[PDB]
């Protein structure tokens, strides 16, 4: 048995219900140079949106997805700019990057 | 029932904005062991005096026969110098300098505290009132009240509702004295119609024709049934308490006529309310209490005292701007707007000939000025 | 809060209010009197003109309806060109009255308003259907001289006023020929009057203001105002002597 | 509360600090040099003057609670003496005391009597002799308005 | 539960379910002849009309109420959209009231044209005609597009056999890049 | 723990106007001695005229019930359907 565990709550008082049919998917915004640092990513290791995905810890795959359909959609001149040179894999670095970024995005929740 | 929760000694509820509720009455007991209180009647003498002193303080406190300690004295009366406040460097210096300086700026006279000379007078009836018989003086250890009621809305609209007066009751005084002590200008009006005829005397104020009064304290519903025509205004606020679960306890009811200040556990600067005449209500807030003191008034049954009286602006005569207007209008023919004033010499002149036949359709209400009790 | 205790979302009411708001002893709460303002100005001209414009076209309006409805039923070509002829005619009586300048559609002093739908949807309640009636009577009217006197009516209006005996005065006013009210111009009679002083002291006043000093007066502060009210005849300018 | 007060009394204090002991013999060395006693009589008196004193005599006995050192009690008590002995106008302004407020200085007191100083005695005596206390429940009076 | 007095809602906002309901249908056949109910979910417009309707029956003591407040007092959920549809019907309510002789004069604005609500109810149809012969889109599209659907180049070209190779080896990955592939998720 | 559903000790329970309130409505017809013999002795003779002047008007030296007490604003003619108004005004 249970002792003041739980609060009363009224909900759904069987009435006329609005039609809702809306599931609003909560996504991270995207910030300048967080997209810099995608575009980077992807001129650095293609279109494999696993590996992608494995090297952003705050963001999801499907949000990836949709971004990069966005982005072909909207500025492929850019996404061809970008695919066109190339960089090779770095990986500590990468982690140092990730770290400042981190520490920017404290420093914008900060303010 | 007996009395409700609370500790003879006020903890803060909130931090210098209100206390616990606490029995009042048990005040003038617990202050009254703990310090004897003895002296209440101003006995001060206008040597053998030294002689006396001697005796009572190397007795109670001092051990030393020897009269060392009455240099004091000499410091305090004798070196004790009609002066100018200057050639002293003190910040209370500077501040006096600066009041007198804004006073000589501005300020031609001290003759401007009419506001101030009110509750100066109502202090001073206070003190120097000595008691009608020796069985009329107040007992030493007499609990006493202050209360400061907020009636009116003549004030500002568009501001806090701060110029109203002051009153001051005592504890061994029954609650029926303070109900009917408590004057408000609601009392004086008179109903009925007087267009149809203005030299009607009135025959009945509100006063009389209903003394419903309540009061509300801690839930505490105290009505009274001195004469047989008041009502009971408490049977429809227990109902409206009762018929829905609004989170509000069980409210107990009791007379007037047997209930004392002492049972009164009430918190001090709480807003709370007396009521009468079925919605005349009056904001109350308890602001001190205190034992009798020897610079009090001795007489208990003269002490209701309204020891600061706002100043209320008298309401002028609309059509002529030099006297007070005692009638209300409404739906009238000639008058600028509905709520027009008018006066005696007025308002026979305006729709009443030389025998005082009604002229023209109109209404009109005995309009009594609330400077009637200011 | 600063009504009552009680005074939660919805404040009750006990039944001695019935009573003694029947009997008509009404004390404090209809003494809210407040003077006006450039903008009520404005919305009550507003609104006094919208009254008069969909009063005069609301019949206009219904009619050129019924047209329309009976043309879009009726199938002769004679009758559709005798009822677009007359829609024509009623929409050009709608146009030349909604060209029409803002000084005759005000109609006059008195003139058929509705007072309740100007107080309860223009004023949104704010003010009261005969505080704004009688505010555009004789307060806001364009029909109100608003120009001072040049101390050259007063004779008339005095001599006219002991003529008749000083019982209407609004007769008095018409008769003089000011374009004015009567509350307007028997303020600045009064105020050039004489009669409102009174005239050398006498004995028996002296004991009347003793005894009003001895039973409200308080320290150095004497309450004229109270011998104002009390003694007939005295203003409170010269009467501050009697104790001076 | 007056503004100026809250810093004449803080200037006093410095003075009353600069007291070596507890003997009533240095209040009357200051008295020559630090005459707070000026403003009692002033070039007008009426309410303002006597609100004056009666917030100034409010914030000297404010100075007298426990989280203060001894000294500072000792001038606080004869400050609150001397500005009471030093009432020439008509009204006897009493400085107000509270219920938790006459805890303190029982022990006070007692302290002031078992260390044989007897003028400090003496002081608390004189003052009761007066009868120069308003017992209240609280020391000052507040509204819920503001 | 605005018809019955109960005593969670106060006597003032209290009304009749006739007249309500008749000042409801009125607006939401002006939402209708307006485009106010195609694509639209209806219930948000509903909402908003009764919300005008309730507006309107008493603007003295209503006006100053919100949708939320009026949601959260009659105890349903309101729709997220419906105040966004809500100041649509408004702006039609303008667009009517520019046409009346004696509101174009009164200079009325989003909060201030509930009340004539129903005089624009009196004379709908000639308010509307007078009102389209000046449609209703989303306001995405009415930012007054200079471009609309914009003609695509023609370049269904392929070349011969093969327009280049090169593409090829810029799609394929290199033997460093397919070991640090293979050491990144090892 | 009709209008004459409340008794004798019920009524004499409420206050002397609605006493006299409940009395006039349902004797209609009454003088002032047999009021006072009602409502008992111990109750001031002022109080009870005071009262009932608010609810009967005199008529040959009796006391007969108002039309309004008899005939609230809501209520209508139970033959007829016509208004409490136009009741009021013809009983009196």
């Amino acid at each position: 048995c249970v002792v003041e565990e739980n609060d009363p709550i009224f909900e759904r008082g069987s009435t006329t219900t609005y039609s809702s049919f809306r599931k609003n998917y909560y996504s991270k915004p995207w910030s300048n140079k967080e997209t810099d640092m995608f575009f980077l990513a992807i001129s650095m290791v293609g279109t494999d949106f696993s590996m992608i995905g494995q090297l952003f810890p705050h963001r999801a795959r499907i949000e990836i997805k949709n971004k990069f359909k966005r982005e072909e959609k909207t500025n492929g001149w850019r996404i061809d700019k970008a695919f066109q040179e190339k960089r090779p894999f770095d990986f500590d670095f990468f982690a140092h990057l990730l770290q400042k970024v981190l520490a920017e995005e404290e420093k914008r929740k900060q303010k | 029932v007996s009395g409700s929760g609370g500790c003879n000694f006020p903890e803060y509820e909130l931090p210098e904005l209100n206390t616990r509720a606490f029995h009042v009455g048990a005040f003038g007991e617990l202050w009254r062991g703990r310090l004897r209180g003895a002296g209440d009647l101003s006995l001060r003498e206008p040597a053998a005096d030294s002689d006396r002193e001697d005796a009572a303080v190397a007795r109670d406190l001092d051990c030393s026969l020897e009269a060392a300690a009455e240099l004091r004295a000499v410091c305090g009366l004798d070196k004790l110098k009609e002066v100018i406040p200057e050639n002293t460097d003190l910040v209370t210096l500077g501040v006096r300098k600066r009041f007198l300086e804004h006073r000589e700026e501005t300020i031609t006279i001290d003759r401007a505290c009419r506001q101030e000379t009110f509750v100066y007078e109502m202090e001073s009836h206070a003190i120097g009132k000595k008691p009608e018989n020796s069985a009329d003086m107040i007992e030493e250890g007499e609990l006493i009240l202050s209360v400061n009621i907020l009636y009116p809305v003549i004030f500002h609209k568009h501001k806090e509702h701060k110029p109203y007066q002051t009153m001051l009751v005592l504890g061994s005084q029954k609650l029926t004295q303070l109900r009917d002590s408590i004057r408000c200008v609601s009392d004086l009006q008179i109903g009925g119609e007087f267009s149809n005829t203005p030299d009607q005397a009135p025959e009945h104020i509100s006063k009389d024709l209903y003394k419903s009064a309540f009061f509300y304290f801690e839930g505490t519903f105290y009505n009274d049934k001195r004469y047989p025509e008041c009502r009971d205004l408490s049977r429809t606020i227990i109902e409206w308490s009762e018929s829905h679960d609004r989170g509000y306890g069980k409210f107990q009811t009791a007379r007037m006529e047997d209930f004392t200040f002492n049972d009164l556990c009430i918190k001090l600067g709480f807003p709370y309310l007396y009521c009468h005449q079925g919605d005349c209500e009056h904001v109350i807030v308890i602001t001190d209490i205190r034992l009798v003191h020897h610079d009090d008034c001795l007489d208990r049954t003269l002490y209701p005292l309204l020891i600061k009286k706002h100043w209320l602006w008298t309401r002028k005569c609309f059509v002529c701007k030099m006297y007070t207007a005692r009638w209300v209008t409404n739906n009238d023919s000639f008058a600028p707007e509905d709520p027009c004033f008018f006066c005696d010499v007025c308002f026979r002149m305006l729709h009443y000939d030389s025998e005082g036949n009604k002229l023209g359709e109109f209404l009109a209400y005995p309009y009594v000025d609330p400077g009637t009790f200011n | 809060y600063f009504k009552d205790k009680v005074t939660g979302v919805g404040p009750p009411a006990n039944e001695d209010t019935r009573e003694k708001a029947a009997q008509g002893i009404k004390a404090f709460e209809e003494l809210l009197v407040t003077k006006w303002k450039n903008w009520e100005k404005a919305l009550l001209r507003k609104s006094v003109v919208s009254d008069r414009l969909q009063r005069l076209l609301q019949p206009k309006l219904l009619k050129l309806e019924y047209l329309h409805q009976k043309q879009s039923k009726v199938s002769s070509e004679l009758e559709r060109q005798a009822l677009e002829k007359q829609g024509r005619e009623a929409e050009k009586e709608i146009q030349d009255i909604n060209q029409l300048p803002e000084e005759a559609l005000l109609g006059n002093r008195l003139d058929s308003h509705d007072w309740e739908k100007i107080s309860n949807i223009n004023f949104e309640g704010s003010r009261s259907a005969e505080e704004i009636r009688k505010f555009w009577q004789n307060s806001e009217h364009p029909s109100i001289n608003k120009q001072e006197w040049s101390r050259e009516e007063e004779e008339r209006l005095q001599a006219i006023a002991a003529a008749h005996g000083h019982l209407e005065w609004q007769k008095i006013a018409e008769e003089l020929g000011t374009s004015r009210s009567a509350f307007q111009c028997l303020q600045k009679f009064q105020q050039h009057n004489k009669a409102l002083k009174r005239k050398e002291w006498t004995e028996e006043e002296d004991r009347m203001l003793t005894q009003l000093v001895q039973e409200m007066r308080v320290g150095s502060h004497i309450p004229y105002r109270r011998i104002v009210y009390y003694m007939e005849g005295r203003d409170s300018m010269q009467l501050i002597y009697r104790w001076t | 509360t007056p503004p100026g007060l809250q810093t004449d009394c803080e200037a006093l204090l410095s003075r009353f600090q600069e007291t070596d002991s507890v003997r009533f013999e240095d209040f009357t060395e200051l008295w020559r040099n630090m005459k707070f006693g000026t403003i009692f009589c002033g070039r007008m008196r009426n309410l303002e003057k006597n609100m004056f004193t009666k917030e100034a005599l409010a914030l000297a006995w404010r100075y007298f609670l426990p989280p203060y050192t001894f000294q500072i009690r000792v001038g606080a008590l004869y400050l609150l003496y001397g500005l009471y002995n030093t009432q020439l106008c008509q009204p006897k302004q009493k400085i107000r005391v509270a219920l938790k407020d006459w805890d303190e200085v029982l022990k006070f007191q007692q302290d002031l009597v078992n260390a044989q100083h007897f003028d400090a005695a003496y002081i608390f005596r004189k003052l009761r002799l007066d009868r120069a206390f308003h017992f209240t429940a609280m020391p000052k009076l507040l509204s819920y308005r503001m | 539960k605005l018809f019955q007095a109960s005593p969670s809602v106060p006597a003032k906002y209290v009304e009749d379910k006739e007249k309500m309901l008749s000042r409801t249908m009125q607006l939401v056949e002006l939402a209708n002849e307006t485009w106010l109910v195609t694509g639209r979910h209806p219930l948000p417009v509903i909402t908003a009309a009764t919300f005008l309707a309730w507006q309107s029956l008493q603007p003295a003591d209503r006006l100053s109420c919100s949708l939320a407040r009026f949601c959260k007092l009659a105890n349903v959920d309101l729709p997220y959209p419906a105040s966004s549809r809500l100041q649509e019907l408004l702006a039609v309510l303008l667009r009517m009231a520019e046409q009346l002789a004696w509101l174009r004069v009164l200079r009325l604005d989003k909060r201030s044209v509930v009340k004539h609500i129903g005089d624009l109810l009196q004379h709908r149809q000639s308010l509307v005609r007078s009102a389209f012969r000046d449609l209703l889109l989303p306001p995405c599209m009415l930012k007054s597009p200079k471009r609309i659907c914009p003609v695509p180049p023609v370049s269904t070209v392929t070349g011969d056999e093969n327009i280049s190779d090169s593409e090829i080896e810029q799609y394929l990955r290199t033997p460093q890049e397919v070991r640090d592939f293979q050491r990144a998720q090892a | 723990q009709p209008s004459n559903v409340l008794s004798m000790a019920q009524l004499r329970t409420l206050p002397l106007a609605d006493q006299i309130k409940i009395l006039m409505k349902n004797v209609k017809v009454m003088p002032f001695a047999n009021l006072m013999s009602l409502l008992g002795p111990s109750i001031d003779s002022v109080a009870v005229l005071r009262g009932i002047q608010k609810v009967a008007m005199l008529v040959q030296g009796n006391w007969v019930v108002k039309s309004d007490i008899l005939y609230p604003k809501d209520s209508s003619s139970p033959h007829s359907g016509v208004p409490a108004e136009v009741l009021c005004r013809g009983r009196d």
